[PDB]
């Protein structure tokens, strides 16, 4: 009980889902590149950090 | 192109199908001319004296 508990537990601890919503004005490679300077939102080579 | 040039494109397009407006040209060539020739001369031819 408190086994499977622990597993899908860490399990859930970390999601990693997708997201779709339609942006209608602003370029979405605009976007892309604003948001790429954001460096650390998932782009990194972080070892013990895994950030990747 | 991008939603963001769409809408950038969409302006200048609405600015450069502007109806164009129409002219009217009339224009107006008045040229008048004469002018007077006058050629009066008197000659004298005498047998026993001369001529001219």
């Amino acid at each position: 009980n408190r086994l499977v508990e622990v597993v899908r537990r860490v399990d859930k601890a970390g999601d990693q889902e997708v997201d779709i919503i339609k942006l209608k004005y602003a370029s979405a490679g605009e976007m892309v590149r604003l948001v790429t300077n954001l460096n650390k939102d998932g782009n990194s080579q972080g070892g013990n950090t895994s950030l990747l | 192109a991008q939603p963001d040039v769409m809408a950038e494109l969409e302006q200048v397009v609405a600015k450069l199908d502007i109806r164009r407006a129409q002219v009217l040209v009339e224009a107006i060539i008045v040229e008048i001319a004469d002018g007077d020739g006058l050629n009066l001369g008197v000659q004298w031819a005498n047998t026993n004296g001369g001529g001219t």
